[PDB]
């Protein structure tokens, strides 16, 4: 996962 | 703790609802292609973060695509006509793209490290979206049966998003295109006259009726  | 609710944007969406999507819930919304289920979720991602006044959680995100159509840019549109930084809305949405459908399973497991640690923060995770639930599964897979590697291997995947709505409450939102009876809450989605979109509750003796709603600016309105 990574922020957007 | 006491159940959210994360209103979509259109009061009669949300009326249907009982007052949008719930926390310590699965939500499945179905429907055929171009029915809406991708829009819903960009809108819910961007209300979730609102107060509670305006239909939120003051909560964070995560988003497992697994067709590629998670868009940043209509992220940023929702946000700013919702009157939220886009900035912002997009830093408190985490993004993961699912290779397949094991990978898919591992990645609700990487979620859980990341609910746990924004657990007691300002910003806890409110929304899980999986988009789409179940297309790796249905390309990779074959056989109906309940002893058959898809239904085995979605009943685990759809049990620990169960559990993670459930332990840290979270909103979980899966989109399914067109077992059946595993989600809380089934709603099915079409697309009508003149762009309309409406939605009716499966197999929920919550309000008889159809809401009615159009995709715009605003990710959804009445």
């Amino acid at each position: 996962f990574h922020a957007a | 703790a006491t159940i959210g609710r994360i209103s979509t944007g259109s009061k009669s969406l949300d009326k249907l609802l009982g007052g949008g999507i719930e926390t310590q819930a699965i939500t499945e919304v179905f429907g055929e292609f171009g029915s809406g289920k991708t829009q819903l979720a960009h809108t819910l991602a961007v209300m979730v973060q609102l107060p509670p006044e305006e239909g939120g959680l003051n909560g964070s995100v995560m988003w497992i695509d697994t067709e590629n159509t998670f868009r940043p840019e209509r992220i940023r549109e929702i946000a700013q006509n919702r009157g939220l930084d886009p900035d912002e809305v997009l830093k408190h949405i985490a993004y993961a793209r699912a290779f397949n459908s094991n990978h898919q399973m591992l990645l609700v497991q990487q979620a859980e490290d990341m609910i746990k640690e924004l657990l007691n923060t300002d910003r806890p995770v409110k929304l899980l979206i999986v988009d789409s639930l179940t297309s790796h599964f249905r390309s990779e897979y074959i056989g109906r049966g309940a002893l058959a590697e898809r239904q085995q291997k979605l009943a685990k995947h759809l049990a620990d998003l169960h559990r993670l709505a459930n332990l840290y409450d979270i909103a979980v939102f899966v989109t399914n295109q067109v077992l059946a009876h595993s989600a809380t809450l089934r709603v099915y989605l079409r697309k009508g006259k003149g762009g309309k979109r409406i939605a009716r509750l499966i197999d929920a003796p919550l309000p008889e009726g159809e809401a009615v709603f159009s995709i715009t600016e605003k990710g959804i309105e009445d």
